[PDB]
């Protein structure tokens, strides 16, 4: 559902 | 290609690197949330500053007054006096993360750009949101302000790099190009200092520089290599040169009229997402998985 968190 | 490496620190992983215009500093702001201020010719942490919860992924100087600003994935955009040591206030505004925040070179505002998918503008002097540009329709990875002409780039997960006339320095705002050849999501773009030129970054694993005409845009080629996302591009200031840093575990040089490579970097088992140069000097600095490390090339 999110995407990019690293 | 040399890499002469000047300070490593070691820490859990940074995102974002800011260089200070005079003194020997950076800020690094970490995906732990705090944000740590290094002086880099002795190697000693000089402060940290903890004012965000969750990743800080934004990050910059003023380039005159004793001002930082900070953007976390709590949405909010900080500002900073670094002299007297305190948080000044909070730009609440942003609906999901903050990707990027910056100072403009002349005007007192600030730039962010986030997850909800806007780029905004502040006023840091009256603290209000003077700008809001809408129309990618996905997280907007990057922004930078032109150095010279009133515009902006940005780049988004919805495959586009978007260049946008911002007027309004005196609606406020229009996207004026809307440049696709990225067959995925795009993480990071660059205006050249001098010439018309874009430099984009993706998870297509390319690195692809754009030209700019008073009334079109285009590709004008692809950098080639990368093994994993590519997460970050500039154009290196004094030469013919294109660096990226990617998910590959590398650093790479490229030159820009050919676009063919020059040089890689890599290291063991940390992933690059952030590199900077100095506003002033021939001083690089890159973040990765393990901390930041400040260098120069040949």
């Amino acid at each position: 559902l999110k995407t990019k968190l690293l | 290609m040399a890499m002469l490496t000047k300070f490593e620190s070691r820490s859990s992983r940074a995102k974002g690197v800011a260089f200070h215009p005079t003194q020997p500093w950076i800020l690094t702001s970490l995906h732990n949330g705090r944000i740590q201020l290094w002086d880099y010719r002795m190697g000693t942490l000089l402060d940290r500053f903890d004012g965000h919860d969750g990743p800080v992924r934004g990050i910059a100087f003023h380039p005159t007054q004793p001002i930082f600003v900070s953007g976390g994935d709590d949405y909010k955009v900080n500002v900073w006096n670094y002299k007297s040591r305190k948080l000044l206030f909070s730009l609440c505004g942003h609906m999901d993360y903050v990707r990027v925040c910056t100072f403009h070179h002349e005007y007192p505002w600030i730039l962010s750009c986030s997850d909800d998918q806007t780029i905004r503008i502040w006023n840091w002097q009256s603290r209000n949101c003077i700008a809001i540009l809408t129309g990618h329709s996905h997280y907007v990875m990057c922004a930078a302000f032109h150095p010279s002409e009133d515009l902006i780039v940005s780049a988004s997960l919805d495959q586009t790099v978007r260049v946008w006339d911002i007027s309004g320095l005196r609606a406020d705002a229009i996207v004026k190009f809307v440049l696709e050849g990225h067959d995925r999501g795009v993480n990071w773009c660059a205006f050249h200092p001098t010439l018309p030129l874009i430099l984009s970054a993706g998870d297509d694993r390319l690195v692809k520089l754009w030209r700019m005409t008073a009334s079109k845009a285009w590709e004008v080629d692809t950098c080639r290599g990368h093994f994993n996302n590519v997460s970050c591009c500039l154009f290196h200031p004094h030469q013919e040169l294109i660096l990226s840093a990617s998910e590959d575990k590398t650093i790479r040089v490229w030159d820009l009229n050919r676009r063919t490579a020059v040089q890689t970097f890599r290291r063991a088992n940390d992933r690059f997402w952030f590199i900077t140069v100095h506003p002033k000097l021939n001083l690089f600095a890159a973040a990765h998985d393990s901390g930041v490390m400040v260098f120069k090339l040949e």
